[PDB]
């Protein structure tokens, strides 16, 4: 039934993935014990896609939750969701990645990676036929990187033929949190290219002006900027869940949008995003959402689409429409803006309708770009990588865990060529 | 897990341990006989029903301070095996203290140490207080950090040393005990540190306004200094910061490994009802020269790699506002290489200072640690301090005798002369 396995190796990928597991729930009328008490039969149609029924009338996530240190943990146990979750799946260490990428790649997670690597193997038991691999992670720290990385080219032996979903948090020049975000980049640029099928870009920086600006609002917590990133991972996965006229699924999508045996890095995009208070002077509509989605301040990834193309673009409709209007819309938008695509590929919109929207709205949508101007994204990075390296700092804390001189020359020119690709066919 | 130890050399390392125990048991509940009536593995290690003891090694080489802590109201926490006490001291001298005497009782330290090191498995870090003008505290220690470093690796290690100033120093031959305790500076501790006695003198009296700073509040703030590293351990948060996370964001080279602490708010006691101390103030606080724990301007030289560690009602939101701030300073200015120089950790516990203590009952507080280049002239103040006194070759008959050579006083200067060189090599851009 089209099985979708989970995995979360990080304290951010823990909490993305703490409200994820608490908004795909309620959609399905999980309570917080495991079972049943949902309205509709549309959700048990396909309940088994990130659910196992265990005996007694209950269900469970099928997540395998990875750290290094057990305080992550003690928050997702005590946090909300936590009982749901199956107490085999908690695979973690205690000593601590330090925010080194060596430390959770060849010293710690290296000999915690076999006693992870079995309980997704009885997780790959569980399914009838198993297509999804959601890994939520970051590029900032140890286990997001390092734990993050080695644990694919292991999936990648087992499944040559599945599909992959990084949902990788990238580090910005505005809020740079740590000191060495330039050093767990470029390590894990490596085998996110040429390992993984698709990979949405998430960044800090744009996520927060959609809390200050467009959602009106003067606090933005993590809960809040994770709440964004829920949102979209339970738009991506409708059409496994729900029926809808013109449906798409996560290969679907994936083969319509991915031109290049590389180039598959993406953006979100969510609409409606409205304040408490300009909700009354809105009517909604698909003219009243797609032209929220082309906006250039609704990017999560934080680049301007205006100094780019995109190359192919992908809606997710969701809520009862009609066909013609959305067809309209996209036939509007490649009519009114036809400089910012691309020249040489036709027809750059793939719609996705689906029955269902999101629980108590009229509609949603869910915007998907493989746009050009991620180039920008990169060079934001490697600059900030230039310098440390050029005077070999910070070097101490990697070669006495097994790494060379040799993983940071070869590294660049890794990076060096995937910002040579949007470039070359902009 | 996550346990880490104290070990407390010299009169310096005492006092100030004297207090910072004080604080810790004021923090988590503890009345000072072990009683509770979690979180305190990282200092602790309940015994028994109703008992908490600590990783408390108190280490001297003279009676007269170690009994009045076996006769203060800390005698209780503190059981009788941990408090080795020695006869007659080093009394101001290296070879005494590292050479002669201290051969006979750190045999006795070592094997009180693996009593307690090997009770529990979450070991993170050693913290040794000590100074650098005593003769417990000076060359002792040199000879400690020489044990622990053979026995447990390449373990995390922190000193604590007090430094002496150039104005107010109240020895004679403390020219000559900072000086031969560099060689266990570069090579057994790997985060260590220096605070002016001189530096906090004027703190007490233009942001706290008290008229008679004595040892007792100038150790008292140091006590929140260090209570700040350990609370992202004894403590959850919305960032946290290992002691291990804590220096491989800090360290950026393996030899420069000293940072300067600082802390904010440090206001007095009815100066806070009018103050709007907030994220935006007190990490702005941070970096006014009136707020240095080393004599030193922050000005003249250039920073290189802080790391906040906030503590109380802290949102990340704010954090990124008063830090989009300070770099759009121009004073304020760091090395160019290090685009990124920032760290931030935050504890979800209110910070709290002791009854009868000198501080106010804030709701947010700030531990800057920051690696920088201005510390390096803070050597030279006292590079000079030696440069005459043996140039007439003075008080070396007290050493001779005692295990100290001469050829050593020469090749020790170059122990310090290169130390000054590389933070010019460091400090320039190209
Ligand atoms: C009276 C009314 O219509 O209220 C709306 C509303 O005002 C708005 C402003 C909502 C509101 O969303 C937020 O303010 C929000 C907060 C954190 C993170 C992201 C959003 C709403 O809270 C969110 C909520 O969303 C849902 O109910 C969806 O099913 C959504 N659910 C959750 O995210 C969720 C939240 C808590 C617990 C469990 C689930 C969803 C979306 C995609 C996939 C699955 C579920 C809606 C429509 C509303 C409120 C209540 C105000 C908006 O968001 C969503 C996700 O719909 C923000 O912009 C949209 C437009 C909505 O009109
Ligand atoms: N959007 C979100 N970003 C987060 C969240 N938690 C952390 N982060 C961001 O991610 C970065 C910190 O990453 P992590 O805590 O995930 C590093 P990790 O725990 O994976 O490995 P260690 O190096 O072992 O700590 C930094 O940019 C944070 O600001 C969250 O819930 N949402
Ligand atoms: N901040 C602070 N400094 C102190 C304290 N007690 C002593 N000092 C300083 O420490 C230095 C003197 O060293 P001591 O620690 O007394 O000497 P010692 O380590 O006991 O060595 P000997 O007595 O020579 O065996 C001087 O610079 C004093 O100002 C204290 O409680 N706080
Ligand atoms: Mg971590
Ligand atoms: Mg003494």
């Amino acid at each position: 039934m089209r099985e979708i396995v989970h995995i979360q190796a990080g304290q951010c990928g823990n909490q993305i993935g703490a409200k994820f597991w608490e908004v795909i729930s309620d959609e399905h009328g999980i309570d917080p014990t495991g079972t049943y008490h949902g309205d509709s039969d549309l959700q048990l149609d396909r309940i088994s896609v990130y659910y196992n029924e265990a005996t007694g009338g209950k269900y469970v996530p099928r997540a395998i939750l990875v750290d290094l240190e057990p305080g992550t943990m003690d928050s997702v146990r005590s946090g909300p969701f936590g009982q749901i979750f199956r107490p085999d799946n908690f695979v973690f260490g205690q000593s601590g990645a330090g925010n080194n990428w060596a430390k959770g790649h060849y010293t710690e997670g290296a000999e915690l990676v076999d006693s992870v690597l079995d309980v997704v193997r009885k997780e790959a038991e569980s399914c009838d036929c198993l297509q999804g691999f959601q890994l939520t992670h970051s590029l900032g720290g140890g286990t997001g990187s390092g734990m993050g990385t080695l644990l694919i080219s292991k999936i990648r032996e087992e499944y040559p033929d599945r599909i992959m979903n990084t949902f990788s948090v990238v580090p910005s020049p505005k809020v740079s949190d740590t000191v060495v975000e330039p050093y767990n980049a470029t390590l894990s640029v490596h085998q996110l290219v040429e390992n993984t099928d698709e990979t949405y870009c998430i960044d800090n920086e744009a996520l927060y002006d959609i809390c200050f600006r467009t959602l009106k609002l003067t606090t933005p917590t993590y809960g809040d900027l994770n709440h964004l990133v829920s949102a979209t991972m339970s738009g991506v996965t409708t059409c496994l869940r729900f029926p809808g006229q013109l449906n798409a699924d996560l290969r679907k999508l994936a083969v319509n949008m991915v031109p290049f045996p590389r180039l598959h890095f993406f953006m979100p995009g969510f609409a409606p995003l409205t304040s408490r208070g300009s909700q009354q002077y809105r009517a909604l509509t698909v003219p009243e959402l797609t032209q929220q989605v082309f906006d250039a301040k609704n990017m999560m990834a934080a680049c301007d689409p205006r100094h780019g193309r995109y190359l192919t673009v992908a809606a997710v409709f969701r809520g009862r429409m009609s066909m013609k209007e959305v067809d309209e819309q996209m036939l509007n938008v490649q009519n009114k803006n036809s400089s910012y695509f691309v020249e040489w590929i036709p027809n750059n919109v793939k719609t996705a309708v689906c029955d269902i929207p999101p629980r108590g709205l009229k509609m949603a949508v869910t915007f998907i770009g493989n746009s050009t101007a991620i180039q920008e994204l990169f060079k934001r990075i490697s600059e900030q990588f230039t310098a440390m390296f050029r005077r070999k700092a910070f070097l101490h804390w990697y070669t006495g865990e097994g790494m060379d001189e040799m993983e940071f020359t070869e590294a660049e020119s890794n990076m060096n060529d995937l910002v040579s690709e949007y470039q070359q066919y902009q | 897990m996550r346990e880490c130890i104290s070990i407390h050399v010299g009169q310096a390392g005492v006092q100030i341990g004297n207090a910072c125990w004080e604080l810790y048991c004021l923090e988590h509940g503890i009345q000072p006989d072990g009683q509770m009536p979690d979180s305190f593995n990282t200092f602790f290690s309940e015994t028994g029903a109703g008992k908490h003891v600590p990783r408390a090694v108190f280490v001297d080489l003279e009676p007269t301070v170690i009994d009045e802590v076996r006769t203060g109201t800390y005698r209780q926490l503190f059981h009788p095996e941990q408090l080795i006490t020695g006869k007659e001291d080093a009394a101001n001298n290296y070879a005494r203290g590292h050479y002669t005497i201290g051969k006979e009782i750190i045999d006795l330290v070592l094997d009180r140490i693996r009593k307690l090191a090997d009770q529990c498995t979450g070991l993170q870090g050693f913290l040794v207080f000590h100074s650098f003008g005593g003769g417990t505290g000076s060359g002792f220690t040199s000879l400690l950090m020489e044990r622990l470093s053979v026995d447990y690796g390449k373990k995390s290690k922190l000193e604590f040393s007090i430094y002496p100033a150039p104005q107010v120093s109240t020895a004679v031959v403390e020219p000559y005990n900072s000086i031969l305790t560099t060689h266990t500076t570069l090579e057994h501790s790997d985060c260590a540190f220096m605070v002016d006695n001189e530096a906090i003198y004027d703190i007490c009296r233009r942001n706290l306004d008290i008229e008679r700073p004595t040892y007792t509040n100038l150790n008292r703030l140091i006590s929140q200094i260090v209570s700040s590293i350990t609370a992202s351990l004894r403590f959850d948060g919305a960032l946290n910061v290992d002691l291990t996370e804590f220096q491989t964001n800090l360290v950026p080279y393996p030899r420069i490994h000293f940072p300067l602490a600082t802390y904010a708010p440090v206001i007095s006691a009815e100066k806070a009802y009018h103050e709007q101390l907030s994220v935006a103030e007190i990490t702005n606080a941070c970096f006014e020269p009136a707020n240095q724990m080393v004599k030193c301007d922050p000005r003249h030289g250039k920073y290189m790699a802080c790391c906040l560690l906030y503590r109380g009602d802290v949102v990340p939101k704010d954090v990124n506002a008063a830090i989009a701030t300070i770099k759009t300073k121009r004073s304020i200015q760091f090395v160019d290489w290090c685009p990124t120089g920032f760290k931030v950790g935050i504890n979800y516990q209110p910070p709290t200072v002791v009854p009868g203590g000198d501080l106010a009952k804030v709701q947010r507080a700030v531990c800057m640690l920051s690696n920088t280049t201005a510390i390096a002239e803070a050597w030279a103040r006292l590079d000079h301090k030696f440069d005459l006194m043996y140039a007439k070759r003075a008080f070396v008959h007290w050493y001779v005798g005692e295990g100290m050579e001469e050829g050593e006083f020469s090749e020790a200067r170059e122990d310090m002369a290169a130390l000054e060189k590389d933070y010019e090599e460091v400090g320039v851009d190209s």
